[PDB]
């Protein structure tokens, strides 16, 4: 009937819920706090042993930019329920006006769109179990928490409609950005959190998570991650991309940076890989029922390599 | 049976002579319904669900599973009857006559046995006959669903259910939801590969396997308006239709399919033509026709719009997402347009926000809209709104330095997840769009100095966000010859308008262009010196009435030796 | 036709003595039209455009060929009438005497099957008659809507499109847009080269 998984736990079911940081894991490379205590969080959940007024979860992610913030919330997701649209994003960098906030939860009666009602309310009644994630949330203003201080209490929201809607039943996700070698950035990030937030609005949260920085094995584990994209893109014109341990190396190398995220990453696998991919796709030099070779010229593997060449066969 | 025929239709008895479409995969939902309606009292199932889910083909399949023979003993052998209330309503000038319709409906229902009833679209149950607070349709009702003595199967959208449904909590109460949700992908394959033979039919068509798929996955991706599996159904229809109609054996393969999205959306999803493959592969050059110079801008974006035609482009993220950074002048918007110009053929399909405009915290809102319960709710916001025209456009944030932190913050969501929400409530998705924001900031030395401040004046999250950042170079002497070329073709061609020819000798370009170099140029200055210089005293002797109409004017030079300053030269116009 | 009359207008009828004004330069809006109409299910257009781009012109096109027969055989001798809705619920003085003319207009395009609806401001079937205790035309058509049964022919401004239809997403789903943009310079060139002679 309500779609929330309360059954008898059975030996698949319970193995994959044991195994659940491996199955995150697979997924988001490094973090591994932030992944064990999400995986403590829907455990808690799925044994019974929940407290029925507050909500499943409730936390908030902290760090750099682009170490899997959003990421995390969208892999949790893909776990619970299959697919990643089924997270319910709603996000913080539109409510930098205090007269926003009705689009949390609707229009008092006697205004114009009072019938439609609000637009986190009502995707949480439709799916009352959902991982929902306030991205940006420094960006909005505190009033915009006031409406979030009961639903991270007790579990209930009141629409302008005036019917309550439950939040016992979600996890919350918040992810901010507040501070941006580690036990002083983690310090840095509770302070600006303690000044940014009202005491009173981060006691009703269940966690705080730092998200560490990432270096060098979980870079070069990211290469192959994100180069799997590609690979499943040209899958789909029966063309099939290898890289060398070398080409692996290289763009690790190129894309490693602690003073920023993932993102440089992604850049130079768009840059080196995808757009002469993409130049040698358009000439006809490879297509499909041809596999793609991609190897490093000029290199020794030790050196910076400034002058290496990709090449592809 | 003579009844119920009047004010309804028999549902199994179309499936008698197979009129249903077949039904695939709604094996959970259909078995919902029958141990839904298996109750003992109030065994009222409600498909509750999106515009295009299924929710009428999941009664459909009950009848057709009802026929078959495949249901249990309490749903075997029930004529499933679809009820017509605009057939009860019509016709019934007297309150007698309605009454008496709808109670004779019920008396067939309760005496035969063997009718479960389906109402589509039940919240026109809320008031048939009368206002919500009279005797209607849903008050006659209420006592028999209340009791479970009648089967009645209600089909209602998510925004219905809310709406009209929820406010009358007695009919919430008496009806069980049943969640029709959207099919996937791979579902929504399955069940095209279930439809093949009746288009096959209706079109005189053949369809392929990989047409399917590409249909499927083509809906899925592109369209943001509609659920599946109608958007795929849509595309195979079409093809079908345009296959028909161009033959007077025909074969619908996934570059038909392509095309009637291209004709649906405008997105340009082809197969790519020889010619248009020539087009791509030197489009750094039909970009330099316009634009002069600035080949790191040119070949950034001609590497970005390659990577976007050729299908290699990651499809939760935008086309592409530019900071064109540098001096005034030097065509930070002329690659926009010139851009523009190549991708649609016109210079006004280039969706052009100003950020000077966006230099209070208030106009924030503009481009998304306001809240519910505020004016201007209903208009919507301005971009969201462009951008759902046409989901292919070149997006461009025109003087980004001039708009304060609220805009960016709110547009991070477009850069990495490449979605917009307006405060309707709609999703836009920005995933086809080329974002572009110019920016005068910081004025090798230069591109620190353009990073240095672009770093100071943004938050790292919005400088991670963007794809390519490019700083702009200064000027130079024969690239600002081939702009006084440039400028003094465009006058000529506006010129020829009125029967008229202008040329110049190299001397006039050479002095132009002597006049025309400074660290700030462009068409800031030297388009003030074909202002003052050759567009005026043209003006002047046109209107004079001297070289009129009809002579070719050649534009020469006096008092010059073609090296010095020319501060004595003088333009001649013969 | 006895019924139908009394309720819209025949274009090819009017096209057969040339009451329309030519149309020039929209072979691909007429084609795109023919082909929704082709369809199985959903073949129902809707031409969304500007106001004053040419939607009724664009039908009116695509009555001239149809009475000149270069429409394909899924088209051809089908009389395209438009629906004045504001005569439908003209004289009703009641509640069910307009859902018994709209029933009746269905019957008779179904027992006839070679008509083709047209609506004007598409947006105006959303309480096109709601009394407190009436249903409106838009739910007596959605049945015949979706399976394909009816074949109608919409024409709706943007501004329309958007504030009406799209607040509707199960009447937004019948229709398929058919964008009808403002024509170019050489475009409006052509349309008055070809109004020329009844300007004239
Ligand atoms: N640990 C990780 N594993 C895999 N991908 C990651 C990881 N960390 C970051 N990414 C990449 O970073 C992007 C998401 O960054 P995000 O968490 O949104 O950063 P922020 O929230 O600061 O913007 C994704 O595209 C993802 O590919
Ligand atoms: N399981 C399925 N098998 C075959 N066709 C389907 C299936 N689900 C949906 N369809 C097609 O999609 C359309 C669903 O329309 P529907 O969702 O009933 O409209 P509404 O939401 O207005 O009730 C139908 O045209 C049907 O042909
Ligand atoms: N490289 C170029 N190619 C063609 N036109 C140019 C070029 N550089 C400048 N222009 C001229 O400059 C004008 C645009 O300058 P622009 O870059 O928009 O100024 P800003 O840098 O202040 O935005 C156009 O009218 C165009 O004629
Ligand atoms: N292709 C065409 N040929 C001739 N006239 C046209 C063409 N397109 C548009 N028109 C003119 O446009 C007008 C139609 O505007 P219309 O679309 O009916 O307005 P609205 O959209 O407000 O209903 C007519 O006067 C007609 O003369």
């Amino acid at each position: 009937w309500t779609g929330i998984p309360v059954f008898k736990l059975t030996e698949a079911e319970t193995t994959r819920l044991l195994r659940m940081e491996e199955e995150l894991h697979k997924r988001i490379i490094g973090q591994e706090d932030a992944v064990k205590a999400v995986s403590k969080a829907i455990r808690r959940t799925r044994a019974g042993l929940k407290d029925p007024k507050r909500p499943s979860g409730s936390f908030i992610f902290a760090g750099p930019s682009g170490v899997g913030k959003t990421e995390l919330s969208k892999a949790l997701a893909n776990f619970l329920f299959g697919d990643d649209d089924a997270l319910i994003q709603i996000d913080m960098g539109e409510f930098h006006d205090r007269f926003t906030a009705s689009r949390l939860f609707g229009a008092p009666p006697g205004y114009v769109g009072y019938e439609e009602g609000g637009q986190l309310t009502e995707k949480v009644r439709r799916k009352p179990f959902s991982v929902v994630l306030f991205d940006e949330i420094e960006k909005a203003h505190q009033e915009i928490y006031n409406s979030l201080l009961q639903v991270l209490e007790d579990g209930r929201l009141t629409d302008g409609q005036g019917r309550t809607v439950d939040f016992k039943n979600t996890v919350l996700i918040f992810t901010s950005n507040l501070g941006t070698d580690y036990e002083r950035m983690k310090q840095k990030v509770n302070d600006e959190l303690k000044k940014h937030f009202r005491p009173e609005f981060l006691n009703r949260i269940d966690d705080i998570i730092v998200f560490h920085q990432l270096t060098r094995e979980e870079i070069i584990r990211m290469v192959d991650l994100m180069i799997s994209r590609v690979a499943g893109q040209l899958k789909s014109k029966d063309m099939a991309l290898v890289l060398t341990d070398a080409a692996k190396a290289l763009l690790a190398k190129r894309g490693f940076d602690p003073v920023l995220g993932a993102r440089p990453l992604r850049r130079t696998i768009q840059r080196e890989i995808e757009d002469q991919l993409s130049e040698k796709i358009l000439f006809e030099e490879v297509g499909p029922g041809q596999v793609v070779t991609v190897d490093v010229d000029n290199w020794d593997g030790e050196g910076p390599g400034e002058d290496a060449v990709f090449t592809f066969t | 049976s003579l009844v119920l025929d009047q004010f309804g239709r028999n549902l199994t008895a179309a499936a008698m002579e197979g009129k249903l479409d077949p039904v695939i995969g709604r094996e959970k939902e259909i078995e919902r319904v029958m141990q839904v309606l298996s109750r003992r009292t109030k065994n009222n199932p409600v498909l509750i669900g999106e515009p295009g889910v299924g929710k009428t083909a999941v009664v459909e399949g009950l009848a057709q599973a009802i026929v078959h023979g495949e249901v249990p003993e309490t749903l075997k052998d029930k004529q499933l009857y679809t009820l017509d209330l605009g057939s009860l309503v019509a016709g019934s000038r007297y309150r007698g006559d309605f009454e008496e319709r709808l109670k004779k409906v019920l008396k067939e229902i309760n005496t035969r046995g063997d009718i479960i009833l389906f109402i589509d679209e039940l919240h026109t149950l809320v008031g048939a006959g009368a206002a919500e607070g009279a005797i209607d349709a849903a008050s006659i009702l209420k006592p028999k669903l209340a009791r479970g003595e009648l089967q009645t199967i209600g089909a209602t959208t998510l925004d219905e259910y809310r709406k009209y449904i929820e406010k009358d909590a007695a009919l919430e109460r008496r009806f069980q939801p049943v969640q029709v949700g959207e099919p996937t992908v791979e579902h929504t394959i399955e069940i095209l590969k279930g439809l093949r033979d009746r288009y096959e039919a209706h079109h005189r068509v053949s369809i392929t396997d990989a047409a399917m798929v590409a249909a499927a996955t083509l809906a899925d991706r592109y369209i943001n308006d509609r659920f599946l599996p109608d958007k795929a159904i849509d595309l195979i229809d079409e093809a079908g239709a345009r296959m028909r109609i161009r033959r007077m054996v025909a074969e619908v393969d996934d570059e038909q399919i392509a095309e009637v999205l291209g004709n649906w959306t405008g997105i340009p999803v082809f197969k790519l033509t020889e010619a248009e493959t020539t087009r791509l592969l030197r489009m750094e050059e039909e970009l330099h026709k316009r634009i002069i110079g600035q080949e790191d801008a040119v070949k950034a974006v001609s590497k970005a719009i390659r990577r976007t035609r050729a299908g290699l482009k990651d499809p939760k993220r935008p086309s592409g997402s530019f900071i064109f950074a540098g001096p005034s002048g030097v065509g930070k918007t002329e690659l926009s347009k010139a851009l523009a110009n190549f991708l649609f053929g016109d210079d006004d399909a280039l969706i052009q926000i100003d950020m000077g405009e966006f230099h209070d915290r208030f106009t924030a809102s503009r481009l998304f809209g306001a809240p519910p319960g505020y004016v201007g709710y209903e208009e919507g916001g301005q971009l969201t709104e462009k951008v759902r025209r046409k989901p292919f456009s070149v997006v461009l944030f025109d003087e980004i330095e001039k708009a304060h932190q609220e805009i960016y913050n709110s547009l991070l969501q477009v850069l990495e997840d490449g979605r917009l929400t307006d405060g309707q409530g709609r999703t836009v998705d920005f995933k086809n769009t080329v974002l572009i924001f110019t920016s005068n900031l910081g004025t090798e030395r230069m591109k620190q100095k353009v990073n240095d401040e672009l770093k100071k004046h943004f938050r790292p999250e919005f400088l991670n966000r963007i794809d390519d950042i490019i700083v702009f170079h200064q000027l130079t002497r024969e690239e600002i010859i081939r702009m006084v070329d440039l400028m003094i073709s465009r006058v000529a061609g506006q010129l020829k308008s009125k029967d008229m020819a202008l040329v110049l000798t190299d001397a006039a370009k050479a002095l132009l262009a002597k006049r025309g170099f400074d660290p700030v140029l462009g068409a800031r200055p030297l388009r003030r010196t074909i202002q003052r210089e050759i567009e005026d005293q043209l003006s002047e002797k046109i209107l004079f009435e001297e070289v009129g109409p009809g002579q070719v004017v050649t534009v020469d030079v006096d008092n010059w030796d073609g090296e010095g300053p020319g501060e004595d030269a003088v333009f001649t116009f013969t």
